[PDB]
């Protein structure tokens, strides 16, 4: 298996795996993964938290 | 009159720099022409084709039919009947201003001036709209002129209540991108545009201030965006 | 009447013309009275109109811009040699004004020094020796390099003119055209009426 790409997939494409805010918000574990891609090598967990929440 | 074409240091204008940077001599010259061309030459796919396209016919023979015909259905004018239109245009006509140009001149350039460029500046978009009355022959120079004369000033001197919507934009996406953070600008599109956070002009205000505010950078032709500062 | 507002330089102008008093001591020594003004800021805002209304309005009034040392000579057609006055030594009961004093040399510079604080020139020249009055008050305009001037700092980082040279001035003023569009506007209807 591509181990470290099947999860990277699931945490990106969520439709591919998943089947009344269930309808809209996607799972944290797998939004939260596309800021960790946007983010820099180090990160000021205080702007990222703010980073976050901004986005729910 | 005078047409000077000019070089720009490091062979390359950096879009990272001020174009007092990109250029060697005296900066009061940058206040004496009434407009520059920073032209750039950015690589790209269709563009290339069909540019490509062009020159090939040039080198085949097929561009001299392409324009006697072109001259033949009036679109194209010959170089002799035009440098005889052109010294019939200055020896014959001389157009003024009307109030309704003038009016938006002066609004415009406020919001300009607002924004940001000196007094000068508008002054030398009188002669564009007076050249363009000299063309058409026209007594007096009209509105329609300037629309395209700040299109071109924009699109020459802007090389390198909404305003209130467009600096909100500023202050949510110094919260939604902390520094040396990266994103794309289909991403804003879908997140904030789609959304219907901001709507899309701010969008791309926003992202035309805050470049220049060096808060962010715009590279690979907008596949990659990046805040660079505060 | 070009200028809307800047009442303390219009105030200024009227205490330059007006002068104050000088004084002679039993030592020998002398006392400066006249007053000089400085201007600095973008070029084009309002530097060139002040001046050209205090040049056409005073009396005395001699445009500078970067022989006004007065210690040069010229000859004539058969030889013989004459010196040549200067404006500073030419102001003297009168003013100067100068434009493009960021413009100037070195030279005038040096020979200034004197000329505003001992109101005397001190020619000293190959065979030539002389001590001219030189009592005129001065009006100057400087812009900074990058034409945009940083109001957050003097002039001695955004024009760089000696520390020594710029308090010889009694009054300085910097205009920046910080734009106000409805104030701006009333300004500029005139203008746009001769238009």
């Amino acid at each position: 298996p591509s181990y470290k790409s099947n999860i990277e997939d699931n945490l990106l494409s969520w439709e591919q795996v998943l089947p009344d805010l269930d309808k809209i918000m996607a799972p944290v574990l797998g939004q939260l993964f596309k800021l960790y891609r946007e983010a820099n090598m180090t990160i000021n967990i205080y702007d990222f938290y703010i980073a976050f929440r901004e986005t729910l | 009159s005078v047409l000077a074409a000019a070089n720009p240091i490091y062979g390359r204008y950096d879009d990272l720099k001020s174009p007092g940077d990109n250029i060697d001599f005296q900066t009061t010259i940058l206040s004496a022409f009434d407009m520059i061309f920073i032209v750039k030459d950015d690589h790209n796919e269709e563009r290339d084709i069909s540019i490509a396209n062009h020159v090939i016919n040039i080198h085949t023979g097929n561009a001299n039919a392409m324009q006697n015909q072109q001259e033949e259905n009036g679109s194209e004018i010959s170089i002799e009947k035009m440098k005889r239109y052109i010294t019939y245009c200055r020896l014959k006509c001389a157009p003024r201003l009307s109030p309704q140009a003038a009016e938006k001149l002066s609004s415009n350039f406020v919001t300009i001036r607002k924004q940001l460029i000196t007094i000068r500046q508008l002054e030398a978009i009188i002669r564009i709209t007076e050249s363009l009355a000299k063309l058409e022959l026209s007594p007096i120079a009209q509105e329609r002129h300037v629309d395209e004369a700040i299109r071109l000033f924009q699109a020459s001197t802007m090389d390198a209540t909404s305003l209130s919507e467009i600096r909100r934009f500023e202050q949510e996406l110094k919260r939604r991108l902390p520094i040396g953070w990266s994103t794309s600008y289909q991403t804003l599109r879908r997140e904030f545009v789609d959304t219907h956070r901001f709507s899309q002009l701010a969008l791309d205000k926003a992202l035309y201030a805050l470049e220049k505010h060096e808060t962010i950078q715009l590279r690979h032709q907008g596949q990659n965006i990046y805040r660079s500062g505060v | 009447p070009s200028i809307y507002g800047h009442d303390h330089i219009k105030k200024a102008i009227l205490l330059m013309l007006m002068g104050g008093v000088e004084k002679n001591l039993e030592n020998g020594s002398h006392l400066r009275g006249d007053i000089n003004i400085l201007m600095v800021g973008d070029p084009s805002t309002a530097k060139s109109q002040l001046l050209r209304f205090v040049l056409n309005t005073a009396s005395l009034a001699i445009a500078t811009t970067g022989g006004l040392t007065a210690a040069v000579t010229t000859d004539r057609e058969t030889g013989e040699r004459r010196l040549e006055a200067g404006a500073m030594v030419l102001a003297d009961r009168g003013v100067v004004c100068i434009d493009e004093f960021d413009k100037m040399t070195d030279v005038d510079r040096v020979a200034i020094h004197e000329v505003m604080e001992q109101q005397t020139v001190t020619i000293a020249k190959a065979g030539i020796h002389t001590t001219l009055n030189a009592r005129c008050s001065v009006i100057a305009a400087a812009n900074p390099v990058f034409g945009q001037y940083d109001v957050n700092r003097d002039p001695h980082q955004n024009i760089a003119l000696p520390d020594s040279l710029l308090s010889r001035f009694d009054l300085l003023f910097v205009v920046t055209d910080d734009i106000n569009e409805i104030r701006d506007r009333s300004i500029s209807e005139h203008v746009l009426r001769t238009h």
